Formats: structure tokens, C-alpha cells, sequence
């Protein structure tokens, strides 16, 4: 009946979160099995290819690692740099380690962010990896090491770890394998970002979500339709990704079109019209086009 | 133009 932004429970992540303090810097890390993962820039703000030598001479005793939930202080026996992350081997194996997987996220997919400070998850919110490989999140200093995750039956799927904030208040990081999303690095210098592009699949889901919870026949809904092929020709010149961005999203979108009794061609023409006729209309509780509603999460909460 | 968290 009601379609909301669903988040995954953060208890599993909370039990694995730890604080990492190397001399001056203090950030967060995740502790899985006998390994603690955390951003590498905790040992200094370096650049390019000096990380190998800087990490290789980093003292294990300078790493103060504490698990606040379990009240356990950890001791680092080895240090390994995997990508832009540090893999700190510890003596104690985390008994709270769940069945986990390191899954890289494709753009347009959602994930829950466990924003943590001093090893304690303070806030939890929902983001979607945008087509520029950035997330639009909310972080302060000391929040690096916070993880983005999803769940699938007691199995924790870690997708992200926070590293850097850009001046436009966009955020970037790595997967849990150490590789950044996009062409961004953990350096405090000007880095060019590709122009913004709307994940059309998600924008379609947001409009469908409004039709199923707020107004089935709103005044901004197009009385006209446009083919997918004609929409994609318009989308190339209006910062909208080619539809569909994921072929698997078509089954969810077709299901939404049958439930709302509005074909996707009407939604796509509404998107085009809203580019010039929106005039501040609130759509699914937002004043602009959002990529935060995925077709799967909207279809999973819909009738029939 | 960018800052480490």
C-alpha cells in the first residue's frame, strides 16, 4: 500500500565497527574475521605512488584499534595495503563476523550507509550510486571508514567505504576490495567529475511510486505518450541515461505499469514535460528528479 | 577543491 525508502538493519554492521587511530588521524574501520579494513589515508595524506613505501614502514604499534560495541581493544600484527585500503590483521577473530560478501555496486543501485564516528554508527541513511560514480551522502570529519551495505538473508553485502568529500558536497570512496568508484583518488586536490546524468530507470520508479501512494491521476501526468526510442533520442541531449539503464529493471517497470494502469511511455513523456512544466511540483516528497527510488524497491512494495 | 573525511 505505502512505498517507502527501505533501509537495511544496521545491527550486523554495528557489531563489526571499530575505531582506528594512527597518531594524529582517527577514523572508522570494519572488523571481519581476523582482518580490520580501513582507509589508508589514516597514516598520512600522501599521493600517487608513495603509499607502498609509507605503508611498509608504518609501525603496527601506532595503530590503536578499539571495538566499542564489544568493548575490546585490538592489537595489529600485520599491515597490508589492498587498493586504497589497509588490511590490518589482528590477533582476535571477531565472533560477530557474519557471512559476508564484497560486492561491487553498479550505478543506479541503492545501499544503506552506516555513518560512524569513533567506531560507533551514529546515523544511518539511504543513497544510490550515481552515474558519475559519486554518492550524495552526509558526512563530517572522522566519518571515513563508514561502510555502505545491503542484506540478503543474514548475509552482509558490503559495497562501499567512505574516503573523500568534494566541494559540491558529493562523496566518493572504494569498494571493500580497495578500488575507488570512478576516476577519483584519496587526494585533497581538484578532481574533475563527469557531468551529471539521471538514472532514468530510477526516475521512472519515483514517478510510479507517486502514482501508487500519493495521486494516481496527478495534474502533471502527461495525457500523451512517447516511444522509448523517441525518448532515448531526447535523453541524449537532456542529461538522461538511455532507457532502460538495466534490462533487468524492465520486469519491475512493466509490473509497475500494469499496477498503476499507466504505461511506461506515459511516464517517459511526463519526464520530458516536467523538464519544462514542473514549476516546483512535489513528486514523491521531492521537489526535483530523484534517483533514489529503484524499480525493484518500488515494485516489491506494490499490489499485484 | 576536495577534502579527506
Amino acid at each position: 500500500a505505502g512505498i517507502k525508502i527501505l533501509l537495511h538493519p544496521s545491527g550486523v554492521v554495528e557489531r563489526c565497527m571499530v575505531s582506528v587511530v594512527y597518531n594524529g588521524s582517527a577514523l572508522n574501520g570494519i572488523w571481519l574475521k581476523n582482518v580490520v579494513y580501513c582507509p589508508r589515508h589514516v597514516i598520512g595524506k600522501f599521493r600517487g605512488d608513495q603509499w607502498t613505501h609509507m605503508v611498509s614502514i608504518a609501525d603496527c604499534r601506532d595503530f590503536i584499534v578499539k571495538c566499542p560495541i564489544q568493548g575490546i581493544q585490538l592489537n595489529v600484527q600485520s599491515v597490508k595495503m589492498v587498493g586504497a585500503l589497509l588490511q590490518l590483521t589482528v590477533h582476535t577473530n571477531n565472533t560477530a563476523t557474519p557471512d559476508y560478501k564484497f560486492e561491487r555496486l553498479q550505478p543506479g543501485s541503492s545501499m544503506t550507509i552506516a555513518c560512524a564516528y569513533d567506531g560507533i554508527v551514529r546515523h544511518v541513511y539511504h543513497v544510490v550510486l550515481q552515474l558519475n560514480n559519486l554518492i550524495y551522502a552526509s558526512f563530517l570529519n572522522g566519518a571515513c571508514g563508514s561502510v555502505g551495505y545491503t542484506l540478503k538473508g543474514k548475509t552482509l553485502y558490503l559495497h562501499y567505504m567512505h574516503h573523500i568529500e568534494f566541494n559540491n558536497k558529493t562523496h566518493s570512496g572504494t569498494d571493500l576490495e580497495g578500488n575507488f568508484y570512478g576516476p577519483y583518488v584519496d587526494e585533497e586536490v581538484i578532481q574533475q567529475q563527469t557531468a551529471f546524468q539521471y538514472y532514468t530507470d530510477n526516475v521512472v520508479a519515483q514517478l510510479y511510486a507517486h502514482l501508487l501512494t500519493v495521486d494516481a491521476r496527478p495534474k502533471w501526468l502527461a495525457q500523451s505518450q512517447i516511444s522509448i526510442e523517441d525518448f532515448n533520442s531526447w535523453a541524449a541531449n537532456n542529461s538522461f541515461a538511455n532507457f532502460p539503464c538495466e534490462q533487468t529493471n524492465m520486469s519491475y517497470i512493466m509490473g509497475l505499469s500494469q499496477t498503476a494502469r499507466v504505461p511506461v511511455e506515459r511516464i517517459l513523456n511526463t519526464i520530458i514535460q516536467l523538464t519544462t512544466n514542473r514549476d516546483g511540483a512535489c513528486i514523491m516528497g521531492s521537489y526535483d528528479f530523484e534517483c533514489d527510488w529503484t524499480p525493484e524497491m518500488v515494485y516489491n512494495q506494490a499490489p499485484i | 577543491x576536495a577534502v579527506l573525511x
